[PDB]
RNA sequence: GACUGCCUGUUUUUGCU
RNA sequence: AGAGAAAUCAAGGCAGUU
């Protein structure tokens, strides 16, 4: 593609010089601009002057060593109108202007002296008054190459329009691409339909008044058996004395006896000795054993290829597409009870957060408001279980090394203020290499149960622990837990954000509206409570909140984010009415039909349903 | 001079080892400084906890003066990292060991790398707070510039103003006209311990700091100047005001 | 769910924090994503007809349709010709700054527009390697592509770059001829700059050459072709979604009309997609002139938004702004290309429909056995499936919002209207609810001519204004925070300490500064985040950290050293260090000795860094914590290895070198951006002469250093 | 088969706008 | 088993040997 009079070198150093494929005529704009510096090379052949060289090129040229050639010579150039070359000899910096009238002198810029040439080879006259006749010949040798093979091209229409202004910005779809790009569109590139431009009238349909809330469909079935990591509301420490961990371990393991109340078949009673083993070797020193034979059960080792290999040899004789059921579940009596219990006042404060520091008088109001926050939330049996999640996911996600092939014990085990050692539980992380999020970690936890059911405990297995004359329930599940939820379980004390935003804002407001902060109102605040309106103090309402978010968090799954995304606007529906507002939907309108898809077996889903189901519908 | 030598030597070695890379255009430097495979902003959070506790866990490029063993303990390892030619993994220890017995910098060059931090916390205390009053505010979204800025330039002529503070002789005269004469001297001032071609990575985005006005949205009461605007987020809300004096 | 509502002191909408459950677990994906993705590309075949008949529609290329076949009572996919020549024409004479703004885009910023502002992007598919590789990686190899079957040098350009992917699809045939290592599982050690009692080793790799060979179809294929995925993480829906990501050969035609879209939406009133656009909807709820009038206030979603949108009809809207303005035939022939592949787009589908056989299930292509997709089996391209009518996934936001708006722009429609993508608000002030009811109606008609699709059960209107929601923002006579869309951010990050706490702070105080956190709020969440922080980086209780400090006497003088906090409430926006030093908790020696410049752990980064909370819109965040020893960064991730395409390490090292020499002659790349016309050798051997020359040395000197550059 | 070691825990087709 | 919800994890690859 290179032109046989210009030079390789010439060419490889204009091939960046500007971006000749965008520009009309870029080649030819190309070859012209080598033109150029190949003149302003053939000026400064081995002439010199002193000890340098006459002229120095200044076109093609790294700014930077531009600069400093011109701060050596005392001059400075912009950038925009920079010179081509500079003659050291006469002071002056030169310019190549190939045109074609060679008649119009007309000095295009004051900072250098131009040279134009006729293109045909001969000089306007002041720059063959200032040029030796060799470079004369050269430039006319040059020139006559280039012209002629200009005329073997037919290119001086281009040559000219080149030579006459600046370059024009272009681009340009060729002919098979545009052949595949409208395979698949009735235009073509610049879409031209013959009509004519017009809003056309169509019939609608009528707007209907929402005169009463929807009612959510309570489901039906077995009630919700409880599904969460840990026991929630029916857990209970072990008072162990005070030390470390491991003496507290030592002593639950050497001055206790295990016996079996209650098997599950999810869970066998043969991996207690697991838990046993586990106990002893962390009581010993070692937090990590080795693999006994109990092992395979309670932890589901190779327990993918057996499953496959029974799938493998009962098969049917159809391949059918997948289809999944979810089953259907009602709302379990357990919900309320969960929720009574969690809001029962305990002996100490079960959140301890280190203070920030105070240094303004603003900051000592956001640290109070915070402080009896935490006063009135800590003491609080809700509180107890936060805590003991926190320590469970932190310890379990801690020692998950993530790549492991032997069972990890991680004590649950949390500090009264008297430094006795409180003993939750203990999980035990099993043989793991979860990579992706969707990869579950096994797991079997032990955990200090209240009081057993049949009804919310399915799975569980219980056992009798026997401890210095006092009776315990030791329940104890097979579970597998992946490594996203025991990450955001690990930052479970967050759900006391949410209840705290509430209190604020009733705080702040009424300090607001009286002009002072109190930091001691307890204000009563009005509730639909059994179908009927009473009011509570906003110290059991933030307890609620707080117990209700809590058994939120545990339970958030896909039916749970759908309903509460879908029930806003049910619930903003509902505050509009209780302004005494209207509420109208288009036509095929049913918000309630986005939220009853949702309802499927989440026991929290159902219970926030049934409260739903207890307000009242029409305002009145 | 040996630095010179260096480069050259550094240059000799590049060409030898990535002839092709040498190969390329300067314009690609743009694309081609960020040339990773590595993944690390997606999704850091849920990797941390397991990531500082792994063994090896920290990127520390090798030097003489962390010793392999320090109280039986391994600070690093002799393998260079993956996907790196002047970097290896360490233990996470050897921040905690450096900041003991690691090697000092000179006085001068805390008080460049800790400038504008060091006057937004004199800014911060050196103000007398009036007393919280609470009422119904109002606050309104405004655009106003974040912090205080040394001096007032265009952000359009940002560019041209640090390059006459960190390479002068490597600009054209345009730049030299677009460019803020009189925040040119006291960023050279307060910069010139960290001028050199080790920190003018880290010389540059603090001078910007000093410099540079971002307009953004923030909650006010009455009308933010530049320095009552950093400290929006206590100084006004929905429910109290503080007067600055 | 009645404790939610209070009936004194606050309202239920102050209470819309309470509905949100966002400490626990995201909802993520499992499986197979074939089956969603046959069933994101079969609603659009669906709603084409008002009577469902995806045998007939899958012959519509364009998806222009009559008015008396749009489906007013059900979603209809599709547009009206003449309405949205129409309505691009009403948008045009209004806003008429904007589009003056635009031609100014378009003859000056345009044209200076480069190509290497598509490696600030995230995982792009590989028509290469056929896998997601990092915007750069993916970057580099196509213009090394392109610059070897083109034997052309691609200008710093986008125009550059687009017209060399315009001209590649010329070719009948293309080469890459890349490399590999044969093989991965014999890994080698030499020793490197280290010979002296403490070895220093690295891995070396062999590097074989393989070409892959195109024909013009099956690059064109590549084009079109758009990797699929599972969206993660996403809270708010039931069911799960798929996103794609279009390839690095159609990635610089979709930037251009993307930067147009914005450069007009950052002008239009009615506009809510930019950031920096959010704050005009508080001025319209603050906008309380009504007197005596019906004003209503209308709050929804469109459903199917990128299923009941054609790229055809986004076309015709652009070439109408385009053609209207007054604009060169290749600026129209510029804004198309991107709508004219991504109506011939080839979706890739996962790894097969899941059927099961009793117990055992296998995963087997959509052609394999019947389905509930055998309609689209002619459409099946591979392991791709092509879909004209629909949008797929949401790359055009920007467009999508511009062709809402122009929507919006009619005579008998007199109301504000806030538009973002999906979700949007409308304000209606008329004089009768009649008047209203028929301005309701003319909107969601008219969003359904272009195709918008209101969503009939997410549209909730308010005869009197007030109550609204837009972007999980609640509005009642003001809009109040939602502190529960900040609580999945509160986490500390995975960078390192330093980074961890200056973003933890700024995310507390912007979620502060937007009224979604107030003083009590904010404290607990910071206290909270310093209990994270401290258990996070090995400083609570006995761990080899605090063992290692204690054993070494080394007392802990940071935050994440276990130190006790020094940021409070007012002191959110200044830094650890020096706050620290102020109140006389660093002295001179450690803090001489963490901010050395010599520290081998410390690593340079940048005061803007990636901030996504949950797999939703990407933001920036400001780091303007100092380079002390505790900013690093974690090893680098080793699953690289025993795979063929692990030869991207040594080009990624020697790139790093070449950086490296670069960045120590060349201080002003860091300043702006890199401009020498050249190569990199050129440029490095002319900047070594001219700093030798400038320097101060004896000409012997000179002229001996200058004759080892070699 | 499994069976001797090696490697990987985000990089395996899987966090886009 | 279990986790779980519209389909996955319950280790996976590679080299040699066999
Ligand atoms: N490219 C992306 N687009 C997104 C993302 N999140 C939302 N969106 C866009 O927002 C819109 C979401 O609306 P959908 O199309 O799912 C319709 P709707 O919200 O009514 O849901 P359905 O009722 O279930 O159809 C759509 O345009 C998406 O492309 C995201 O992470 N990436």
């Amino acid at each position: 593609d290179r032109p046989d009079h210009i030079d390789s070198r010439v060419w490889e150093l204009s091939e960046t010089q500007e971006d000749w494929i965008t520009q009309v005529h870029g080649h030819v704009r190309r070859v012209v601009e080598c033109w150029k510096y190949t003149i302003c090379c053939l000026i400064s052949n081995m002439h010199t002057h002193r000890g340098a060289p006459q002229y120095d090129v200044f076109k093609w040229q790294d700014r930077s060593t531009i600069e400093w050639i011109c701060s050596k010579k005392k001059v400075q150039y912009p950038e925009r109108d920079t010179p081509d070359l500079y003659d050291n000899e006469r002071a002056v910096a030169y310019k190549v202007l190939l045109v074609s009238d060679l008649s119009d002198h007309s000095p295009t810029s004051g900072i250098y002296h131009d040279l134009a040439f006729n293109l045909e080879g001969e000089a306007e006259e002041s720059c063959a008054l200032v040029l030796r006749g060799s470079q004369l010949q050269d430039i006319k040798g040059f020139l006559c190459r280039a012209l002629e093979w200009v005329v073997s091209n037919n290119l001086t229409q281009e040559v000219v329009e080149t030579i006459s202004g600046e370059a024009k910005l272009q681009f340009s779809v060729g002919t098979t691409f545009r052949t595949l790009l409208k395979r698949d569109t009735d235009w073509d590139v610049i879409p031209t339909p013959r009509v004519e431009p017009n809003v056309p009238r169509i019939e609608g349909r009528r707007w209907t008044q929402m005169k009463k809330l929807p009612l959510l469909k309570e489901k039906e079935g077995p009630p919700s058996p409880w599904r969460a990591l840990l026991l929630g509301a029916d857990s209970e420490y072990i008072v162990c004395p005070p030390g470390t961990d491991q003496e507290a371990i030592s002593w639950i393991h050497s001055q206790s006896e295990i016996e079996c109340i209650r098997e599950s078949k999810s869970t066998p009673a043969s991996v207690i000795t697991c838990l046993t083993s586990s106990l002893q070797s962390f009581a010993e020193g070692n937090p990590v054993r080795s693999r006994i034979h109990e092992d395979i059960i309670a932890f589901g080792i190779n327990k993918k290829q057996e499953k496959k290999q029974s799938a493998s040899s009962s098969a049917s004789g159809e391949w059918k597409r997948a289809e999944y059921q979810v089953e259907e579940m009602s709302l379990p009596p357990w919900v309320e009870e969960e929720m009574v219990l969690l809001r029962s006042d305990q002996e100490d404060n079960w959140i301890e957060l280190e203070k920030n520091a105070i240094y303004t008088e603003v900051d000592g109001v956001a640290e109070g408001l915070v402080d009896k926050y935490i006063e009135i939330v800590g003491r609080t049996k809700v509180a107890s279980v936060i805590e003991k999640w926190q320590i469970a996911a932190t310890r379990t996600f801690s020692q998950l090394h993530t790549d492991r092939s032997r069972i990890t014990a991680c004590p649950i085990i949390t500090r009264d203020p008297s430094g006795n050692c409180q003993f939750w539980g203990m999980v035990l992380l099993g043989p793991h290499h979860v990579k992706r999020d969707t990869d579950n970690a096994p797991l079997l936890i032990a955990e200090i149960m209240g009081e057993d059911t049949e009804e919310k405990y399915p799975k569980h297995s219980v056992f009798s622990l026997k401890v210095e004359e006092k009776q315990f329930l030791l329940s104890l599940k097979i579970t597998s837990f992946s490594r996203n939820k025991l990450y955001t379980f690990s930052n479970i004390r967050r759900v006391l954000i949410q209840p705290a935003s509430i209190y604020s804002q009733v705080v702040l407001s009424r300090a607001a509206e009286n002009n002072s902060l109190n930091l001691e109102v307890n204000p009563e605040i009005q509730l639909y409570l059994e179908g009927a309106q009473r009011g509570m103090t906003l110290y059991q309402w933030v307890r609620m909140i707080l117990c209700l978010e809590f058994l939120m968090a545990i339970y958030n799954n896909p039916q749970m984010e759908g309903f509460l995304a879908n029930m806003r606007r049910l619930h903003m529906s509902r505050h509009a009415m209780m302004e005494r507002r209207q509420v109208f939907l288009p036509f095929g309108s049913r918000p309630e039909d986005k939220v009853n898809e949702c309802i499927i077996n989440n026991p929290i889903v159902a219970y926030l349903a049934k409260g739903w189901n207890s307000m009242p519908n029409v305002y009145y | 001079e040996c630095t010179l030598r260096a480069l050259v030597e550094e240059y000799n070695g590049a060409c030898k080892e990535a002839p092709k890379e040498m190969s390329k255009q300067f314009t690609d430097y743009n694309t081609f400084k960020r040339y990773t495979t590595s993944k690390k902003d997606h999704a850091p959070q849920m990797r941390l906890v397991y990531s500082v506790r792994k063994p090896w866990p920290i990127s520390m490029t090798p030097s003489k003066e962390i010793p392999l063993v320090f109280n039986g303990t391994k600070l690093k390892d002799t393998i260079l990292d993956l996907g790196e030619s002047k970097r290896t993994r360490a233990n996470i220890v050897v921040p905690d060991y450096w900041s003991k017995y690691g090697s000092q910098t000179s006085l001068e060059v805390v008080n460049a790398i800790l400038y504008a931090e060091d006057l937004k916390v004199q800014r911060f205390f050196s103000t007398e707070w009036g007393e919280i009053r609470y009422g119904r505010m109002l606050p309104f979204r405004k655009p106003v510039q974040a912090c205080p800025t040394i001096e007032e330039v265009n952000p359009a002529s940002i560019p041209h103003t640090l390059l006459q503070v960190f390479c002068p002789q490597y600009t054209t005269l345009d730049s030299k006209r677009k460019a803020h004469m009189g925040a040119v001297e006291k960023l050279k001032r307060v910069m010139e311990p960290i001028c050199k071609v080790q920190t003018q990575e880290s010389a540059v985005h603090i001078a910007r700091s000093l410099i540079d006005s971002n307009k953004k949205w923030l909650p006010t009461v009455v009308d933010h100047t530049p320095r009552t605007a950093e400290m929006a987020h206590f100084l006004c809300s929905k429910y109290h005001y503080v007067h600055t004096n | 769910m009645n404790l939610f509502t209070p009936l004194s002191e606050i309202n239920p909408t102050t209470t819309q924090e309470l509905l949100y459950a966002y400490t626990g677990p995201a909802p993520v994906a499992y499986g197979t994503r074939t089956r969603a993705v046959l069933e994101n590309i079969i609603r659009p075949y669906q709603y084409f007809y008002k009577e469902p008949n995806v045998q007939r529609a899958l012959d519509i290329k364009t998806g222009c349709k009559e008015p008396e076949d749009i489906n007013v009572e059900g979603p209809s996919s599709g547009f009206h010709t003449a309405s949205v020549l129409k309505l691009a024409d009403n948008f045009f004479r209004k806003y008429r700054p904007a589009m003056e703004k635009l031609k100014y885009w378009i003859l000056v910023k345009l044209p200076k527009l480069k190509y290497a502002e598509l490696s600030k992007g995230r995982q792009t598919y590989s028509f290469i390697h056929k896998r997601n590789l990092p915007a750069p990686i993916a970057l580099e190899e196509t213009v090394e592509f392109l610059e070897q079957n083109l034997r052309r040098k691609i200008g710093p350009t986008l125009l550059s770059y687009c017209q060399a992917i315009a001209d590649v699809m010329e070719l009948d045939e293309t080469t890459y001829e890349g490399a590999r290592d044969p093989r991965p599982w014999d890994i080698q050690l030499e020793e490197i700059d280290s010979d002296e009692e403490d070895p220093l080793f690295r891995q070396v790799g062999r590097e074989e050459t393989y070409t892959i060979k195109f024909s013009r179809e099956e690059l064109w294929d590549q084009m079109r072709t758009l990797n699929t995925m599972w969206k993660h993480l996403e809270r708010g829906r039931l069911n799960r979604r798929t996103i794609a990501t279009p390839s690095m050969l159609i990635r610089g035609f979709v930037k251009i009309v993307e930067d147009a879209a914005k450069e007009i939406l950052e002008n239009v009133p009615t506009s809510g997609v930019p950031v920096g656009g959010e704050e005009k909807l508080a001025k319209l709820a603050s906008k309380q002139t009504f007197h005596t009038a019906v004003t209503g206030e209308l709050s929804g979603d469109q459903e199917k938004f990128n299923e009941c949108l054609d790229p055809d009809a986004m076309r015709l809207m652009w070439t109408v702004f385009l053609r209207k303005l007054g604009c060169p035939d290749w600026i129209m022939e510029l804004f198309n290309i991107p709508f004219m592949v991504f109506k011939s787009k080839l979706a890739d589908m996962g790894e097969g429909l899941v059927y099961t056989k009793g117990k055992l299930t296998d995963r087997k292509p959509l052609g394999e056995m019947p389905s509930e997709f055998d309609d689209l089996v002619r459409n099946v391209v591979g392991n791709s499936i092509s879909c004209r009518l629909g949008m797929f996934m949401g790359m055009y936001n920007l467009t999508s919002t511009l062709l809402a708006l122009i929507s919006i722009e009619r005579e008998e429609l007199t109301g504000s209207h806030v538009e973002s993508s999906d979700d949007f608000i409308h304000f209606f002030n008329c004089k009768t609810h009649e008047e209203m009811f028929k301005q309701a109606e003319t909107l969601r008609l008219t969003l359904k001519l272009v195709g918008i699709n209101m969503s009939p059960s997410k549209c909730i209107l308010i005869s009197p204004a007030g109550i609204g929601e837009f972007n999980s923002k609640f509005h009642h006579r003001d809009f109040v925070g939602n502190v529960a869309t900040e609580l999945p951010a509160l986490v500390p990050n995975g960078t390192n300490p330093m980074t961890d706490l200056a973003m933890g702070l700024n995310v507390i105080k912007h979620s502060v500064n937007t009224g979604q956190m107030n003083l009590c709020t904010g404290a607990l969440a910071m206290r909270i985040f310093n209990h994270a922080y401290k258990y996070a980086y090995m400083a609570l209780g006995v761990t080899r950290r605090t063992r290692f400090m204690e054993e070494n006497a080394i007392t802990p003088l940071l935050t994440n050293q276990g130190a006790s906090p020094v940021h409070s409430f007012s002191t959110m926006h200044l830094d650890e260090v020096a706050l620290r030093r102020h109140l006389g908790l660093l002295d001179e020696e450690t803090l001489r000795r963490i901010l050395n410049p010599n520290n081998p752990v410390t690593q340079k980064g940048d005061p803007s860094m990636f901030f996504r909370i949950e797999n939703k819109m990407p933001q920036i965040m400001e780091d303007y914590s100092v380079p002390s020893c505790f900013k690093y960064t974690l090893s680098r991730n080793r699953t690289i290895q025993d795979k063929p395409h692990k030869a991207l390490l040594n080009k990624e090292e020697r790139y790093q070198r070449v950086t490296s020499i670069i960045n120590k002659l060349f201080p002003e790349v860091l300043i702006q951006e890199a401009s020498a016309p050249g190569t990199v050798r050129e440029s490095l051997k002319r900047r070594l002469e001219l700093v030798v020359e400038r320097s101060d040395l004896d000409e012997e000197r000179k002229k001996r250093i200058l004759s080892r550059i070699f």
